[PDB]
């Protein structure tokens, strides 16, 4: 060890992140009257309506 | 001018005491209320700019 031979120094580094997500909402607050379009065998109603409304321009 | 005008049909149970029934129980509902002179022109957006927002890219 007379000179520097066994004089040692020395660094590392290792750094990761990893990141995700998503979101997905919908709301609905109507009413509307629908129309029977159907019966089925178990009874069930097949059920189809529509409305419009024209405010103005649209 | 102003003309409000509606279509629907209506079944004959939900018409409650004087005559009434709220729109939100007529099945087909058509509802306009649409206006006439300078005031209701003044709300239409104008042949270039209608052409404009209809093609200009972005
Ligand atoms: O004993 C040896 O072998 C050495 C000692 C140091 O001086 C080393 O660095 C080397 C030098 O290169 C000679 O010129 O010689």
């Amino acid at each position: 060890f007379g000179n520097s031979r066994a004089d040692m120094e020395a660094s590392g580094g290792n750094s990761f992140n990893g990141k995700g997500g998503a979101n997905a909402s919908n709301t609905f607050s109507g009413t509307l009257t629908v129309t029977v379009d159907q019966v089925l065998a178990n009874g069930n109603l097949h059920v189809v309506g529509e409305k419009q409304i024209a405010i103005n321009q649209g | 001018t102003e003309f409000i005008r509606f279509s629907g049909v209506v079944n004959p149970r939900t018409i409650s005491g004087s005559n009434s029934v709220p729109s939100t129980q007529v099945a087909d509902a058509r509802i306009e209320y649409v206006g006439n002179g300078y005031i209701n022109e003044a709300q239409n957006m104008g042949w270039l700019q209608r052409f404009f927002l209809n093609l200009s890219p972005m």
